[PDB]
């Protein structure tokens, strides 16, 4: 499954 | 002058790699637009980020080496470990971390965040993206104070960190207290380390208060994670309770961590 960064 | 003391290199993420001309020290050169700065402080009116970086300037938090004001921006000269990898890319490439390694990393994050609080600083954006690994020394560094605030004991009603690390009281009620919100984000981080990705993506998952483990994780570690992720903030452990937890005992030293897991 898609692990991704998350903008703050 | 800024262009005279530093050799500016390529982008790293608006942050540029650089070298201090004096001693060839590697630095990170971070540019922040004035129009985008939410909170200001004073020391001279400066971005709150500069205030907080000065208050924590101990190798567990990134060191601000210098800063300049320009017409429309501030420029921050920050320490740059080399070789380095941030914890997000590290977990992406290696997957779920062995518990011995997650223990050492999480312990170092705990010491760094304790340092912040002791200096009056609330980071408000603890996550793997904001943690640098010095691969040779096995030391971790907390970075990007751009969402932080002065630490206070009263309620916070604003927030600009990462939503998937924010606690349920923020999702539901738009309020939180600093330390218990930090402990929630540390629960998210710890799950991230031992499972290989964060547990929640959607608001309903955050407030739902159920933690499913997708990897084999010891009962002691699961207990610590679930405690950190208690829905009611007063049910969460203090930092002392986290560091006294059974799972946290017998941590590796940073150099041992580097030699066993990073070299
Ligand atoms: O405080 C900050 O925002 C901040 C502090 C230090 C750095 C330095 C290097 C660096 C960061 C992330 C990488 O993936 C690679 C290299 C960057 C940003």
């Amino acid at each position: 499954r898609k692990r991704r960064r998350h903008p703050s | 002058p800024l262009e005279s003391q530093y050799q500016v290199g390529p982008l790293l993420g608006s942050v540029y790699s650089g070298i201090r001309v004096s001693d060839n020290l590697p630095v990170a050169i971070k540019h922040v637009e004035k129009d985008r700065i939410s909170d200001w402080g004073e020391l001279t009116r400066v971005p709150m980020e500069v205030v907080l970086l000065k208050k924590v300037s101990f190798s567990g938090v990134i060191r601000l080496l210098d800063w300049f004001e320009r017409p429309d921006s501030f420029v921050l000269i920050l320490e740059r470990p080399e070789p380095v990898q941030d914890l997000f890319d590290f977990i992406t490439e290696r997957g779920a971390l062995q518990e011995e390694l997650a223990r050492s990393f999480f312990w170092q994050v705990l010491e760094a965040v304790r340092h912040c609080h002791n200096c009056g600083v609330l980071h408000r954006d603890i996550k793997d993206e904001n943690i640098l690994i010095d691969l040779n020394r096995g030391e971790l560094k907390l970075i990007d104070f751009g969402s932080g605030a002065l630490l206070k004991d009263t309620v916070y009603t604003d927030f600009d960190g990462t939503r998937v690390y924010s606690p349920p009281e923020w999702i539901r009620y738009h309020r939180y207290h600093g330390r218990s919100a930090a402990v929630w984000s540390l629960g998210i981080l710890l799950y991230d380390m031992v499972c290989g990705d964060i547990p929640f993506e959607h608001d309903e998952e955050i407030i739902g208060g159920q933690v499913f483990f997708r990897q084999r994780v010891s009962s002691e570690c699961q207990h610590l994670i679930r405690w950190c992720l208690a829905l009611r903030p007063s049910d969460r452990p203090t930092f002392e309770e986290i560091q006294n937890h059974p799972w946290m005992q017998d941590v590796l030293l940073p150099q041992e961590t580097a030699e066993i897991h990073l070299h």
